[PDB]
């Protein structure tokens, strides 16, 4: 028959969740933002369409931090994708203080898994409307992830969502193939600074603001910090450039 | 309701022209036995706050958590954490006088003393205090348990009044907290030589002291006394 579209938990007859595959629907309709694993750390950016000049510039910051390790940034609904960082937020201090130590990326990545998968085993609940990419640095290493509205999620070298996660998804294979040795947090920050700027052509139409940040052993001590000024416009130009 | 069982005695501090200095020993005592030798008792958060504890220290450790947490929430979806919206002095003591009081208020305390030391984002000096009771006051000088009787009396001697704050220096100040701390050590039979002194000055920031030891100590006068009345050797 039909129907089976209608309610949450529903298995389709060919095993699928409908409601699920409509939430990912608002987060393709989102912004793009992406999120580019480095040699020591990761870089997250996100694409802020600007719908007027009454918006105040640099305020209406988007990218979270979770503890004081961890970088968090999400295309879709964006009160849903709150919501999810204020549980990671619950699910981080919890963890450090039966265990001390801040929460590795990992166990993080499945404490917002768990969560999110948690949203859709009941018709009682709507499936998050959002991609999250979000990492940072631990007791070993970077680490890099990017969860959808399925709760599925995987460590990535380079990770994008969105409007124009195909040009970015691109951009981020390129990078991959020609820099086998892994590319620098420095070097990160302008590549992603460029990637977004290319993604913005599938909503060429309206302008916006770049936002940038950061979670680097070397750059920033192994915690999340925004990228602003000269480091900033540094990378802006650097897009401009090859943008031409 | 509960007992204490490791402590930390004394906190002293004061407030000078330009800032405020507060003082701790490093001990852990357990009843008369001098146990644990390396304790820190002066907590700062971030660079113009010092959080000064007395009392039970398994119940300070969890204070510092608590403080450790203010510090990682209000960065939070605050773009101006180190500026504007940053953790004031005094937003840090309200916050510990809130749960002093609401634990007491519970018959579950929160077995301390706290001095809450720092300097206003405006340059203000900050300097309060708030107990087990949840009690709370200011005065140019601060001291919890023994300092509050042998220290005041010598730090009060320095500024007695709130117009004797502006005429205070730093070397005035450090000088006394400092002398105070040796006759602590002289009279308090829970006190050790090693201490962490922390100034934070509306100018040079933050300075935090650790490792300083009582000098200065007069005892040859105890070659002079013998017997206790008639005994002459």
């Amino acid at each position: 028959g039909t129907g089976y579209d209608l309610s949450n938990s529903v298995f389709s007859p060919d095993g699928r969740n409908f409601q699920v595959e409509y939430a990912v629907k608002a987060v393709e309709n989102g912004t793009t933002s992406i999120g580019i694993k480095c040699n020591d750390g990761v870089v997250f950016a996100v694409e802020k369409l600007i719908t007027s000049k009454l918006l105040v510039p640099q305020k209406n910051v988007k990218i979270q931090v979770v503890d004081r390790h961890i970088g968090c940034v999400y295309s879709g609904l964006i009160p849903d994708g709150r919501h999810l960082v204020n549980r990671g937020r619950e699910e981080a201090a919890s963890f450090k203080k039966l265990y001390k130590t801040p929460i590795p990326i990992p166990a993080f990545a499945d404490r917002l898994g768990q969560y999110v998968q948690a949203h859709t085993l009941y018709n009682s609940v709507r499936p998050f409307g959002v991609s999250t990419i979000f990492g940072g640095v631990d007791k070993n290493g970077a680490h890099l992830y990017m969860l959808e509205p399925s709760g599925s999620y995987w460590g990535y070298k380079g990770a994008a969502t969105g409007k124009g996660r195909q040009s970015a998804k691109a951009e981020l294979e390129k990078l991959v193939d020609h820099h086998p040795e892994g590319l620098s947090a420095r070097e990160a920050v302008k590549q992603a600074a460029k990637i977004i700027y290319l993604a913005h052509e599938d909503n060429k139409e309206k302008d916006f603001e770049l936002e940038i940040s950061w979670c680097s052993l070397s750059e920033t001590n192994g915690l999340h910090k925004f990228v602003k000024g000269d480091l900033l416009q540094e990378a802006i130009d650097f897009a401009q450039k090859e943008i031409n | 309701t509960q007992q204490p069982i490791v402590t930390g005695t004394s906190v002293i501090s004061m407030k000078y022209d330009n800032g405020v200095i507060i003082a701790a020993d490093n001990l852990g005592s357990y009843g008369s036995l001098l146990r644990f030798n390396g304790v820190e008792r002066l907590i700062p958060v971030g660079d113009n706050t010092v959080v000064g504890i007395s009392g039970d220290i398994s119940d300070m450790q969890h204070i510092e958590r608590l403080l450790k947490d203010l510090v990682t929430e209000n960065a939070y979806d605050n773009p101006l954490a180190d500026a504007e919206e940053a953790l004031e002095p005094s937003y840090i003591f309200e916050y510990l006088a809130t749960v002093m009081y609401q634990r007491r208020s519970k018959m579950n305390p929160l077995w301390n003393a706290i001095i809450v030391a720092g300097v206003q984002s405006n340059g203000d000096q900050f300097l309060r205090y708030v107990n087990l009771l949840g009690v709370t006051y200011s005065s140019p000088t601060l001291a919890t348990g023994f300092g509050a009787h042998m220290a005041n009396p010598l730090l009060r001697k320095v500024v007695d009044r709130e117009s004797d704050i502006p005429k205070t220096t730093v070397q005035v100040a450090e000088e006394a907290i400092v002398n105070a701390m040796r006759v602590l050590y002289y009279r308090d039979a829970r006190s050790s030589r090693n201490f962490s002194l922390a100034i934070i000055d509306k100018n040079t920031g933050l300075t935090f002291k650790k490792n300083l030891q009582v000098e200065n100590m007069k005892w040859d006068f105890a070659k002079d006394i013998k017997g206790y009345g008639t005994q002459k050797i």
